[PDB]
């Protein structure tokens, strides 16, 4: 088993150390660590190999070696591109095994409200007897993010499907909520509404069959 | 620049074989350990096989001895995983892989009897607008808009596995409401599993 601290943050020019663990006991040179990066929309990459051989992309803020048994990447002054997920692979002479990732923040990216868009079911739908409510939530910061279906005034919890949380290309979040529903369900309440809480603010979007 | 394509990939009953290609490029490619990578949805990432720079030496992790093959061309620039006698655990999103340098997109593999579902596209007309991809298996989905003219102000959300099995996914656009009686938006939906081609029209 390969044991990673689960997330780690800093600014802009702070300095980061990334710890990997091996159950077994003690990680040498033999163990080959390999340090992969996961940005979001970008194709996984191997920044280090074999404990400290750097890829001949990855910039020299970069470091891997080993530190007390643990293997260790640490990141001299941090930029904004290091904001990713970070695993960590051992050899055991016959096998890589990779440990469950490091999620490093970079603070400095300001607040974004959510943008809340709900969309009624279509003509073209209702017309092959199935309701579906779409809750399209966007450019909002940090990804943290609460979803809540409302049933006239109500609360729904059955038929709802909510997507995790995915970082856009402007590095804002993004979330999608789904909500099931017969035709007859559709049109048996006076309303629904998509509320979502984001850093302890809340925005409702109201659909209704009137229009 | 370093690239790595996989291809393949698709949907096969417990029992069946597929087998997995990498196109490389951008380095010597015989100099290098290649490795096969894996991620099964809400796990880990898993390490499948690894393979010497003129294929003397493989190595495989356990689940999948005695049933893959890793072996590489050195005239081609091209690995390749055989996979026979699949089994459910193997469904997962197959990574080309090397110690240095970017991974592969990487090719879904689904092991499962379910069938293939085609989505139905039904329009998201505005009062935003957009289109749904409901109901469809298996991944992906690709999105466009009037033929991939546009590129910004659309946004196509990563898909849902709801409680039935089925996968779903939304694309929607922004524009001016001025836009809406003069300009035309169809959007172009692909669903290759399942020879599922659709343009739908949205419409206020
Ligand atoms: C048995 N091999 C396999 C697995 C463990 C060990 C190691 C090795 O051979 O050095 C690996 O390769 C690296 O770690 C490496 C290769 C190129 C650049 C940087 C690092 C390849």
């Amino acid at each position: 088993v390969v044991i990673q601290e689960s997330a780690l943050t800093t600014s802009p020019g702070g300095t980061v150390i990334l710890t990997c663990r091996s159950s077994t006991g003690t990680i040498t040179t033999s163990n080959y660590a390999n340090w992969v990066q996961k940005k979001p929309n970008h194709v996984f990459t191997g920044l280090i190999g074999a404990t400290s051989i750097r890829a001949p992309g990855v910039p020299v803020r970069f470091s891997g070696f080993l530190i007390g048994g643990k293997a260790a990447l640490t990141i001299t002054g941090a930029q904004t591109e290091d904001d990713a997920m970070y695993f960590c692979a051992l050899w055991y002479n016959t096998h890589y095994v990779f440990g469950g990732g490091t999620k490093v923040t970079v603070l400095g990216q300001p607040k974004a409200a959510p943008s809340v868009t709900l969309f009624p079911p279509s003509s073209e739908e209702l017309q092959a007897n199935k309701a579906t409510l779409v809750c399209l939530i966007s450019d909002f910061y940090p990804g943290a993010v609460t979803v809540a279906w409302k049933a006239d005034s109500s609360p729904v919890k059955a038929g709802v499907e909510t997507t995790t949380p995915s970082k856009q290309s402007n590095n804002k979040y993004a979330a999608s909520s789904y909500l099931s529903l017969t035709p007859e369900q559709w049109k048996s309440h006076r309303s629904y509404s998509c509320q979502v809480t984001h850093e302890g603010s809340t925005v409702e979007k109201t659909v209704a069959p009137t229009e | 620049e370093v690239q790595l394509v996989e291809s393949g990939g698709g949907l096969v009953q417990p029992g069946g074989s597929l087998r997995l290609s990498c196109a490389a490029s951008g380095f010597i490619f015989s100099s290098d350990w290649m490795n096969w990578v894996r991620q099964a949805p809400g796990k880990g990432l898993e390490w499948v096989a690894n393979i010497n720079q003129d294929g003397s030496e493989k190595y495989y992790v356990d689940s999948v001895k005695g049933r893959f093959t890793i072996s590489r061309d050195n005239a081609q620039n091209s690995l390749y995983l055989q996979m026979n006698s699949l089994r459910a655990e193997d469904t997962a999103v197959y990574y080309c892989a090397k110690e240095l340098g970017p991974w592969g997109q990487g090719t879904l593999v689904t092991v499962s009897s379910a069938s293939t579902k085609g989505p139905s596209v039904f329009p998201l007309a505005p009062s935003a607008l957009g289109c749904l991809v409901k109901d469809y298996f298996p991944e992906p989905v690709t999105v466009s808009w009037n033929s991939g003219a546009l590129t910004s102000g659309v946004h196509t959300f990563p898909a849902v596995l709801q409680s039935s099995g089925l996968y779903s996914l939304s694309s929607v656009v922004t524009v001016p409401s001025s836009s809406l009686g003069t300009q035309t938006y169809i959007c172009n939906v692909n669903h290759k599993p399942s020879n599922t081609k659709v343009d739908k029209k949205v419409e206020p």
